[PDB]
């Protein structure tokens, strides 16, 4: 479940960086 | 219910509008004053109390009416939520720049990296603040939060939201804080009291008052938007009446606008458009009012244009 929680926030990282990109 | 308005704002650099209704929320242009062009709509959620984007970006922190404890982070050009947090009271205000994410709640203030939106600090058992006062600096240096430090006396915690300490509180005002407000650079910010007399601007983060601006004799008013101009040179202050007083920082208001509209609170801002300095107004009547700043000489300004914040033409 751990390995998991992991996997998760680095998608939230990536999606983070990703949404804040400004043109 | 996109008539139905419940929140307007301006983006870190006044370049976009942000209009929460019941029907869900809207963006629009400030590159224009002679349209208000709509760049956005979202209907996904409804009774939208709270919109804030990060400068130009797809990211947006939005709260509804349905949650009021809940934000939800969001890639709007996506339509994808990213993720979501609830708190243990009503989220009374969110601010954020490029490094952190602030949610003001009544007696507690929560500090994310938006990184990873990850609580870095939390400041607890804070003067109950159930208006959600408190500001962000927008710049990437400079990134402090200002909050009221008293509930009965206007002082000013400022806090450095990326060591995550507090730098020197401020005793800004007797009264109690009524409006606080950072410049684009982060080493000034702006306070006005419930008392409205004078409008004071500190040295972030020393606190040594750099200007001193007589709003009038002294009378009730509810000073509710301090804004600065990009480059620090104006700095605006709006109330429930229908005076908006302009302030030149350097060494009688310099410039001043009457609005139509009076009675209850507004939003201001000051934007240059097509190399034009403006004044910007959203007011509880629903429209947004475009007024022409003569940086030069000042005085009376002139109503340019105004746009329904619905949208509507």
């Amino acid at each position: 479940n751990e390995k998991d929680s992991r996997r998760r926030q680095a998608r939230l990282q990536k999606e983070l960086a990703e949404a804040a990109k400004e043109p | 219910g996109s008539g139905q308005l419940l929140f307007a704002n301006f983006n870190q650099d006044n370049t976009s509008l942000a209009v929460g209704s019941k029907s869900g929320y809207k963006f629009f242009s400030l590159s224009s004053v002679d349209k208000l062009e709509q760049i956005y709509e979202c209907t996904d959620t409804e009774d939208v109390c709270i919109v804030e984007r990060l400068f130009s970006s797809s990211l947006v922190a939005i709260v509804s009416l349905k949650a009021p404890r809940k934000l939800k982070v969001c890639h709007f050009k996506k339509g994808t939520e990213i993720c979501n947090y609830s708190y243990s009271n009503t989220i009374l205000a969110v601010k954020l720049n490029r490094q952190r994410l602030i949610v003001c709640l009544e007696e507690s203030l929560y500090i994310h990296n938006i990184r990873d939106m990850k609580v870095l600090h939390t400041i607890r058992e804070t003067p109950p603040n159930p208006a959600g006062l408190c500001a962000l600096s927008i710049n990437n240096d400079n990134c402090y939060l200002a909050y009221p430090g008293s509930a009965t006396i206007g002082e000013v915690q400022v806090f450095d939201t990326i060591n995550l300490r507090a730098a020197n509180m401020i005793p800004a005002h007797d009264s109690p804080l009524a409006a606080l407000a950072f410049d684009a650079s982060g080493t000034k910010l702006a306070t006005a009291s419930e008392k409205g007399t004078v409008i004071r601007v500190f040295s972030i983060p020393e606190g040594q008052k750099l200007f001193e601006f007589r709003r009038g004799v002294k009378r009730c008013v509810s000073i509710c938007s301090l804004a600065f101009s990009m480059d620090g040179m104006f700095l605006s202050a709006s109330s429930n009446t229908e005076t908006v007083h302009i302030f030149k920082l350097e060494t009688r208001a310099f410039a001043t606008v009457r609005l139509p509209f009076c009675g209850h609170k507004n939003i201001c801002s000051l934007a240059t458009i097509q190399k034009i300095p403006r004044l910007l107004v959203g007011a509880a009547d629903g429209y947004l009012y475009m007024y022409n700043l003569d940086p030069q000489e000042g005085g009376e300004c002139a109503l340019m244009k105004q746009h329904r914040l619905d949208g509507s033409l």
